[PDB]
């Protein structure tokens, strides 16, 4: 043994192993393994939860009567709050699901994880001589799942307003935000459609132009897939031929011609827009909402002429109105 | 000197890495736009400063950092004196030219490089020795700054106490805690509900006294890096070139940006309720209060009174059995705040102070902070989302929190960006793959 | 090389310059109706 | 289909007799409540007391009679109970406890009478909306 | 029954993200 | 990668082009003014003017009804005074 | 002959390419833009929603549009010379004409920029890829702004043409037809949202596999603009993936066909779905759901939540939004929560 720790050292590091676990890899793959076990069982046969802490248990697990759609993980009581609530801070197992103990459980050692998974994006590409910031494009889907698990619950100041773990779970939750923050009317949430409608659309465009200028090397009857073996030293595609059709489509200087500026292009719009869409809930997590038009155009002698900024308000009224039925005592919804 | 043969225009500040003299001039210009900005917003926020009438209503953060240092203001944060408002900002503005003329002169007059021009002040990035001390420099001037707090609360006047026994006002500290196991305490503190870490200060005394400890231990350091060299590991453990020390950096004020956001979004005491809005928890605490309040005047029995979910309408029990409020503000148990704490007992809430020591200054503060939550939109309407426009209003405790959270994720992502181009300059690929020896090439496929 | 004036090009822009600032120069007048 | 001078034909007194706001006045009034009472009366409402509102009717059935210039004015410097058994310039603004909300000390007499305008003018203008809240947003 | 059959094609994924891993088509260059 | 057309950057740079549209830019722009200054915008897109929402009394909205005698309807609108 | 005159002429490479094409696209295609922009800035939609939406009246880029028409319209294709604007300009205006006016242009203005992708791929000499793609964003405004309100009672329920107008287009669906339950939208957002990913993993994995090519940090400038060898390495992306995610492509021309597949599939998916919320034939509710929660008052899942919420909208929202109805809800029927 050239020496144990240097061999554990140089085992873990090592490139040679199926899938990498790297040193953010040894937290990595505990947290993980730890979230998902916890998820499974949780969503499958975990007891209703009583999440906004008014002794109202919320059933969310396939065996309590849920499906796929509407089954989910319910996040921690509100009587817990920002708390830490362990399984070693309950009386006993039943009280800890009642109060929504694995929300927590699974969110932390998810986020944990999820972190490491992008530093494990890093390490990687150093083993491998290849440049970085791959990691840096994963700090955007990332960031969401923080702001949606961690600094949106901290600013509410309680878990149990984070995003539930389901499907109409996850509804519920954009639903009541658009009535308290009108999200919808927000430039950071807009910038958010427009990298994700944008991505859609340029992940379409590129997609279609480069396989639409493919160099013939297949058969009419066979697949033209077949036409590229893995490890090729020139390009498979004409990127001279496709700059031609989009540059005519449109206009020429409005063209790509330069594929390391293309590829640029394609991987900032989406990271940026994603980057401030994430920036939208962390920001909307201190209440500094969207705009708010409401009763904006009046006429000369003041009456109130609506817009459809207005229409929306109604539909965000109804919202409020009846979300938490039984949760509020009082006139103002602050907290 | 420096053009497209060196960085790209987009990445033109990079050409800078290896010209300390012009990388001087930068720091310098840029230092000059920080104490720009303070001095002129200062008088800006002056120049619209309503005396009879809220800061919080009034947009301004500098102002309100001013009278946390007992800075023209009195008893219950009352505005008496605005001339130490107008000198920190024409002061500041002033000095603003200075620095301002050092720092267009560094970079288009001066030595373009300082090692000839003065082998001091001139400095090589992998020269450990000169880093550690230039960061010695930097850690006295940090060091004796955080003596400069503590000089001004024992001595030049005091800090706004807004737990002032009397009520709120400018108070001389004359007994900081220095007992370290109080002082690191808070740093053993848990982040969560509850035990707040550092944010969960609640008095001037831990304040001025952990600045205390902070600035002897910075000089301490500072003089320790003066007179050393990192050892083994500190060696062969970072990376030694411009864009990695900048990385770190990046990353530590990311990390500040973070605790800075929670500071003025849940403290109470180095934020005053007074100059800046009521925190989050505590408008929602005052709304439980207001309520409690009118009802019982009204002769409901709000210890027995029973809600919708038969939880307690407006008084019911922590998880710890803790007497608290009721309605959703179960969650804001852990508020504390002067205006309600005298109603506080051993238990928490007490039945009988609520019952008839309820006294008019706090049925009016709980209904101020009610009506002035940390609620608006980005057009500065206050309220709920669903409001009408009239009030004019959004809670600095919002701007500020919203403001620079976004500075601090974006500066970890700096971070991420500068630290990942920094080990793979280092190593050197950070240009691309060796299109010969093409180093996954030369590894045993997994397959 | 002797460019020509009037093109096609010359068309297409002016379809969308001339009655933008003409929708420019509308709106700001728009910033001082009141009641 | 405008702010006509028969729209800001207000009642003076409880003796019928009425008074004629201007433009000026309204607009400045309309100020002024924004100023120092939208905190808490947007709309109209009460957010401290939502059982007690800005409504003519409401506050022609207070006592003592609220519904007029002279009413509102003496409310905004000795403001009492619905049944005005009781004074409560110690936890409302008033001029008799400028000392405790500041907002109040600037406001002089004309400001008074501004803003007594505004309470009185809105419904004639909103109607059902400046008494009620969310319902008629 | 539901709850069965819910689980089970969620089984049935995890089964095929083993073989598409560790059993795929190992990926093979220049002569392919 | 050129055409016939005349370099843009060459035309934006032509003191004639200036010389030009120093005339023509802002004379649009006048006019786009005057359009709406003049209220002739108001009648020609039959947008109400602030004073021309509601009837002073009625507190309705003039909508319509029907299609075929829509036109009819909406004249009938415009009578009481809206 | 004058035809392959015409011909020639059209199909000169020009700056902006016209083509026969062009012949249908521009004229249409600048219609609906200018349409649009008129409408923004001039015309009311008071007569027909009761709203202002325009510049003039004080509308901003956001809660401006050019609202549909009214519910007595019905599905009239509102022609200016037609029976209800009968040849009047404005009147066709207040009638909320420039609505029928955009959309109809606007989806021949659709048709002509597809068929100029085939055309101009012809000529090129290119594979119509663009063109199959092209189809996913018909299918959506084809579904939505014609199929969809075909199917209601009028033009009045199609979204108008706005930023804030789309909003409630949106929250509506929520309310009345609760469109995030719809198996057909989860499979649209899996396409966008999942085209919006590989649209930015792959970006950011060329970038960052590159080979090096130049001396300068700015890789930019150190391409190829004439093909010759890849200028990113495959070889290495692919073993990066597959010991990070465990999966990694191993095919260019998969890979960018499966970027065409994925947000092309979604949209197609996102339109099937709106074509059955045209007949109602929505996913609203789950019978076996409703069944246990009326038996059962202690019963209660995320999706029961969510019902309550669209009870609320539909409520407070119904009277504004359907002045044709004239609805008159009284403060007591209002279904509310405690408090709220
Ligand atoms: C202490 C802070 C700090 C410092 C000293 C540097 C220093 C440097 N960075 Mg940088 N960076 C930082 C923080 C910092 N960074 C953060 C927080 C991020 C995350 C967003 C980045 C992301 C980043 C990238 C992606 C790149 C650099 C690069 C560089 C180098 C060249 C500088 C450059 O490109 O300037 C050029 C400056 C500009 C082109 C200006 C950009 C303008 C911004 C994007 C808009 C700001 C919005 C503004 C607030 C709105 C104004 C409104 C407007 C209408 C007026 C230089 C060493 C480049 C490099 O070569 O890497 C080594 C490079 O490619 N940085
Ligand atoms: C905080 C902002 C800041 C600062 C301090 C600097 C500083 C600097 N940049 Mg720079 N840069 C910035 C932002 C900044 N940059 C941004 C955002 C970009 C992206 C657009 C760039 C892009 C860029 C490039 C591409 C290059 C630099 C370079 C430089 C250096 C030489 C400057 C030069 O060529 O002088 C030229 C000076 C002039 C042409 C005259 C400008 C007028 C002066 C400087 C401003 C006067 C200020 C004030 C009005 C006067 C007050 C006087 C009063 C005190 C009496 C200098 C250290 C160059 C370099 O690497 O150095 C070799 C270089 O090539 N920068
Ligand atoms: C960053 C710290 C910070 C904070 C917390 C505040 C906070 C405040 N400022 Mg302020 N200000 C700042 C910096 C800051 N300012 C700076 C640096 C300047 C110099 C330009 C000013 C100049 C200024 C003026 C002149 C005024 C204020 C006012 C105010 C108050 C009202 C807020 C408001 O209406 O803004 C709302 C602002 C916005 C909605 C704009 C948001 C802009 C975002 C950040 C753009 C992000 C886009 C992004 C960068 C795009 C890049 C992406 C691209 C690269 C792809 C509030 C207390 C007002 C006041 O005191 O009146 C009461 C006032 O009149 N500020
Ligand atoms: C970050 C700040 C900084 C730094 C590191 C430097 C560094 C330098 N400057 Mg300089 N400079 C600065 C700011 C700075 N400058 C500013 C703001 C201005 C505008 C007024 C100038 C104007 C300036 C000129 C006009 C010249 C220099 C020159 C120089 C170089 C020669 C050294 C010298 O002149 O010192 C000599 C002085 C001393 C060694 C002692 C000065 C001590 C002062 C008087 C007290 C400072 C008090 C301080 C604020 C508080 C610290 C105490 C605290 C620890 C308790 C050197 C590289 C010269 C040059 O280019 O030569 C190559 C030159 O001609 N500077
Ligand atoms: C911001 C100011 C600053 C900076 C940049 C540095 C920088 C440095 N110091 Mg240092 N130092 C400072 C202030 C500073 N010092 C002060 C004020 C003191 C006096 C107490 C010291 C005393 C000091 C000593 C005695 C030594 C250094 C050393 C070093 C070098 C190696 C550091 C290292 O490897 O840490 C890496 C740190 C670790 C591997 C430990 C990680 C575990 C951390 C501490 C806990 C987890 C952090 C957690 C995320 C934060 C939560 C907070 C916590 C309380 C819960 C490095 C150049 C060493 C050196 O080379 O000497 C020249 C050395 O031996 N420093
Ligand atoms: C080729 C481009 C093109 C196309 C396809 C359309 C298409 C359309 N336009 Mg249109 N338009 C265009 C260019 C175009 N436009 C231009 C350039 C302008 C600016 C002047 C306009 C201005 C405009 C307005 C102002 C309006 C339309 C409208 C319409 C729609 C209904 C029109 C209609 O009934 O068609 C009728 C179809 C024909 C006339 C084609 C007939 C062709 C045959 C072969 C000729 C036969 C003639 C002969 C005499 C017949 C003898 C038979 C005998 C028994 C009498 C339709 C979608 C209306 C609309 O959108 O309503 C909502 C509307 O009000 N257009
Ligand atoms: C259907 C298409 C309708 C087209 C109508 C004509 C559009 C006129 C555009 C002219 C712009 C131009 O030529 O490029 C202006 C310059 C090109 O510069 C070109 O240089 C040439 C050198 O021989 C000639 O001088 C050309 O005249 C000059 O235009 O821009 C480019 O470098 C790329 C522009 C790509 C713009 C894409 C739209 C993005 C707009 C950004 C706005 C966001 C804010
Ligand atoms: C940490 C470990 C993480 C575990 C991740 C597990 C990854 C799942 C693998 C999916 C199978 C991949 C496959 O069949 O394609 C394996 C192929 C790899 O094989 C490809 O074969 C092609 C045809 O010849 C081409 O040759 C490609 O170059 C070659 O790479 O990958 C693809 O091409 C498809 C890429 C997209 C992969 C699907 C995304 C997975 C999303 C899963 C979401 C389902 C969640 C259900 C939850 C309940
Ligand atoms: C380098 C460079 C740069 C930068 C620059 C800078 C950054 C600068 C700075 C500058 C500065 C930083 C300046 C400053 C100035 C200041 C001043 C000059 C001041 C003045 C003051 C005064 C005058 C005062 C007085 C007063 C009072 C007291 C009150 C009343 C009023 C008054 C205001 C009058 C750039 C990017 C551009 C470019 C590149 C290069
Ligand atoms: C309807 C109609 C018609 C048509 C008309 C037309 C065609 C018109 C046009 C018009 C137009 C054509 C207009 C235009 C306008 C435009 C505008 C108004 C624009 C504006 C712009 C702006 C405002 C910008 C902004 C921005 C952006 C966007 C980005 C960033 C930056 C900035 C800020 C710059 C006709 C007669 C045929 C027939 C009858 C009816
Ligand atoms: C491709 C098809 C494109 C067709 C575009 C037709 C556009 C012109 O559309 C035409 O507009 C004019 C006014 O300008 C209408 O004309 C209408 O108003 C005029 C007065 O303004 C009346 O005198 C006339 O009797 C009446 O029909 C026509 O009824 C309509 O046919
Ligand atoms: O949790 Mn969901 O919902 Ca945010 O808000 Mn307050 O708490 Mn509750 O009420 Mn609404
Ligand atoms: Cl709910
Ligand atoms: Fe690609």
């Amino acid at each position: 043994s050239a020496n144990l720790w240097e061999r554990f050292c140089n085992w873990v590091t090592s490139t040679d192993n199926r899938l990498y676990v790297g040193w953010f890899g040894v937290i990595m793959i505990p947290t993980l393994l730890a979230a998902t076990i916890c998820f499974v069982i949780a969503f499958i046969a975990a007891p209703p939860v009583d999440i906004d802490g008014i002794r109202e248990p919320v059933s969310g697990s396939l065996l309590y009567g849920n499906n796929i759609i509407t089954g989910a993980v319910v996040p921690s009581s509100n009587a817990i709050g920002l708390h830490f609530y362990p399984i070693w801070e309950a009386a006993s197992l039943d009280e800890w699901l009642y109060n929504g103990g694995p929300y927590q459980l699974i969110i932390f050692h998810f986020l944990l994880g999820a972190s490491c998974y992008m530093g494990r994006q890093w390490e990687l590409s150093y083993r491998l001589g290849m440049r970085p910031w791959i990691c840096v494009a994963y700090s955007a889907p990332l960031a969401s799942a923080f702001a949606v698990f961690l600094i949106y619950p901290i600013g509410q100041g309680s878990f149990s307003d984070g995003m539930p773990l389901g499907i109409s779970g996850t509804f519920n939750f954009m639903i009541v935000f658009q009535a308290e923050h009108n999200i919808l009317m927000h430039p950071f949430h807009q910038l958010g459609v427009a990298g994700v409608f944008g991505g859609a659309l340029f992940c379409a465009m590129h997609g279609s132009l480069v396989t639409s200028s493919l160099i013939r090397e297949t058969t009419e009857t066979e697949s033209a897939n077949y036409g590229y073996k893995f490890g090729q030293e020139e390009e498979t595609y004409n990127i001279v031929a496709a700059h031609g059709y989009f540059g005519r489509l449109i206009f020429q200087y409005a063209s790509f011609n330069n594929s390391r500026s293309l590829h640029f292009f394609l991987a900032a719009w989406p990271v940026v827009g994603v980057w401030f869409t994430a920036l939208g809930i962390s920001t909307m997590a201190f209440n500094l909402n969207g705009f708010n038009f409401n009763h904006s155009v009046i006429d000369a002698k003041g009456n109130v002429i609506n817009t459809w900024a207005d229409i929306i308000n109604r539909a965000n009224l109804g919202m409020e109105v009846m979300h938490e039925r039984n949760a509020h005592n009082f006139p103002l919804d602050l907290a | 000197d420096q053009e497209s043969s060196g960085f790209a225009w987009w990445a033109g500040n990079a050409r800078l890495i290896n010209l300390s003299g012009k990388l001087l001039g930068a720091h310098v210009a840029h230092a000059g736009l920080i104490v720009f900005w303070a001095g002129a917003m200062t008088l800006f926020e002056l120049a619209h400063f309503i005396p009879e009438k809220p800061m919080y209503e009034q947009g301004l953060i500098l102002i309100p950092h001013i009278a946390t240092l007992g800075w023209g203001v009195g008893p219950g944060g009352e505005v008496v004196d605005t001339f130490p408002f107008f000198v920190v900002g024409v002061v500041h503005l002033i000095s603003s030219a200075v620095l301002g003329f050092g720092g267009v002169y560094h970079a288009i007059r001066g030595p373009e490089t300082l090692e000839e021009y003065s082998s001091f002040f001139g400095y090589d990035w992998k020269d450990k020795n000169k880093m550690t001390t230039i960061l010695g420099f930097h850690l006295i001037v940090l060091g004796i700054g955080a003596l400069l707090l503590v000089a001004k609360a024992m001595f030049f006047g005091g800090l706004y106490d807004t737990w002032a026994p009397g009520g709120g006002d400018v108070r001389v500290i004359t007994n900081p805690t220095l007992d370290p196991r109080v002082i690191f305490g808070y740093l053993l503190k848990s982040p969560f509900g509850g035990e707040g870490w550092i944010v969960s200060v609640n008095n001037l005394e831990d304040v001025v006294g952990g600045h205390i400890w902070i600035g002897l231990i910075c000089i301490a350091g500072g003089i320790w890096h003066i007179l050393t060299t990192p050892f083994g590991w500190a060696r062969r453990a970072f990376i030694w070139s411009g864009e990695a020390y900048l990385s770190y950096s990046l990353g530590a004020l990311s990390m500040m940006g973070f605790i800075a956001t929670c500071f003025v979004w849940f403290n109470n005491t180095v934020y005053p309720s007074e100059f800046y809005g009521p925190t989050g928890p505590e408008a929602s605490q005052a709304q439980a209060m207001t309520f409690l309040i009118r009802d019982q005047k009204l002769g409901a029995n709000v210890g027995s009174a029973q809600g919708p979910t038969g939880l307690g309408k407006y008084l019911m029990r922590s998880p710890t059995g803790e007497i608290i409020f009721g309605g959703e503000t179960m969650r804001f148990w852990d508020f504390r705040g002067p205006w309600l704490e005298p109603l506080r007992g051993p238990n928490g809430l007490d039945l009988n102070k609520i019952k008839n020591d309820i006294q008019p200054w706090q049925e009016r503060r709980a209904a101020e902070y009610m009506t002035h939550a940390p609620l608006g939109s980005l057009n500065s309407v206050g309220g709920v989302a669903t409001e009408i426009n009239s009030v004019n209003f959004v809670s600095p405790r919002s701007w500020l929190a919203t403001s620079h959270f976004v500075l601090a994720f974006f500066f970890l992502v700096g971070h991420l960006w500068h630290a990942g181009r920094a080990r793979a300059a280092a190593a050197g690929f950070e240009k691309g793959i060796d299109r010969e020896s093409e180093p996954v090439l030369s590894m045993p496929s997994l397959d | 090389v002797s460019y020509p004036i009037f093109t096609v090009r010359w068309v297409a822009v002016h379809t969308l310059a001339v009655p933008t600032i003409f929708f420019l120069g509308a709106i700001a007048a728009m910033q001082f109706i009141q009641r | 289909a405008e702010l006509t001078p028969e729209v800001l034909t207000v009642p003076l007194n409880s003796e019928g007799k009425t008074i004629t706001l201007t433009e000026k006045q309204y607009l400045e009034g309309k100020r002024l409540f924004q100023y120092a009472c939208a905190s808490c009366h947007v709309g109209g409402i009460t957010k401290t007391n939502p059982s007690l509102d800005l409504r003519t009717e409401t506050l022609a059935l207070a006592t003592p009679p609220r519904d007029n210039i002279e009413g509102l004015v003496d409310y905004m410097k000795n403001p009492t109970t619905y049944d005005g058994e009781q004074e409560i310039a110690e936890v409302h603004p008033s001029l008799r406890s400028a000392d405790i909300f500041p907002k109040m000390r600037n406001l002089t007499e004309k400001d008074l009478v501004a803003i007594a305008g505004h309470i009185l003018v809105e419904p004639k203008i909103l109607g059902d909306k400046w008494g009620g809240g969310k319902v008629y947003y | 029954m539901e709850t069965i059959t819910y689980v089970f094609i969620f089984a049935c994924i995890i089964a095929l993200f083993f073989f598409a891993i560790f059993f795929r088509e190992p990926p093979r260059i220049t002569k392919k | 990668g050129t055409t016939g057309e005349r370099p843009f950057s060459d035309i934006i740079t032509s003191v004639r082009y200036w010389v030009i549209h120093s005339i023509t830019i802002p004379a649009l722009f006048i006019a786009g003014w005057l359009f709406v200054s003049t209220g002739l915008a108001y009648d020609v897109f039959g947008t109400p003017r602030p004073d021309s929402y509601y009837a002073q009394e009625q507190r309705s909205i003039p909508l319509v009804t029907d299609r075929f005698e829509a036109k009819q309807q909406v004249e009938t609108f415009l009578e009481q005074l809206k | 002959g004058w035809f392959d005159i015409l011909d020639d002429w059209l199909k000169r490479d020009r700056f902006v390419f016209v083509g026969w094409s062009g012949i249908l696209l521009f004229p249409c295609a600048y219609l609906a833009l200018g349409g649009w922009l008129t409408g923004t800035t001039f015309v009311t939609s008071w007569y027909t929603h009761g709203l202002a939406s325009s510049y003039l009246e004080g509308c901003n880029f956001l809660t401006v549009a050019v609202s549909t028409p009214a519910n007595s319209m019905g599905h009239s294709l509102l022609l200016l010379w037609g029976p209800e604007a009968q040849g009047d300009f404005t009147r066709w205006c207040q009638l909320g004409g420039l609505w029928t006016f955009i959309a109809l242009h606007g989806a021949f203005g659709l048709i002509g920029f597809m068929l100029r992708q085939f055309e101009i791929a012809r000529l090129v000499g290119v594979r119509p890829y663009n063109a199959i793609a092209f189809s996913a964003p018909i299918a959506v405004f084809v579904s939505v702004f014609l199929i969809y309100p075909l199917g209601q009672s009028s033009w009045f329920f199609a979204p108008s043409f706005g930023v804030a107008a789309i909003f409630r287009f949106l929250l509506f669906f929520q309310g009345f037809h609760n469109w995030t339950l719809n198996p057909f939208h989860m499979m649209g957002v899996a396409g966008v949202l999942g085209g919006a990913l590989l649209c930015a993993i792959h970006g950011a994995t060329v970038e960052n596999t590159l080979f090096q090519d130049g001396e300068g940090a700015s890789t930019f400038r150190a391409f190829n603009p004439t093909q010759a060898e890849e200028t990113y390495s495959m070889v290495t992306a692919n073993r990066f993936w597959s010991q990070i995610f465990g999966i990694a492509f191993s095919n260019k021309r998969w890979l960018h066909f499966f970027m065409l597949f994925v947000p092309v599939t979604g949209l197609w998916m996102s339109a099937i779905g709106v074509v059955g919320l045209a007949l109602n034939l929505r996913s609203y509710d789950f019978i076996s759901q409703e069944i246990r929660a009326a038996e059962d008052p202690e019963f209660e899942t995320f999706y029961t939540k969510n019902l309550l919420l669209n009870e609320g909208i539909r409520a407070w929202m119904a009277p504004q939004d359907q002045p044709h109805e004239n609805f008159v809800f009284p403060e007591e029927v209002l279904p509310r929560g405690n408090a709220l």
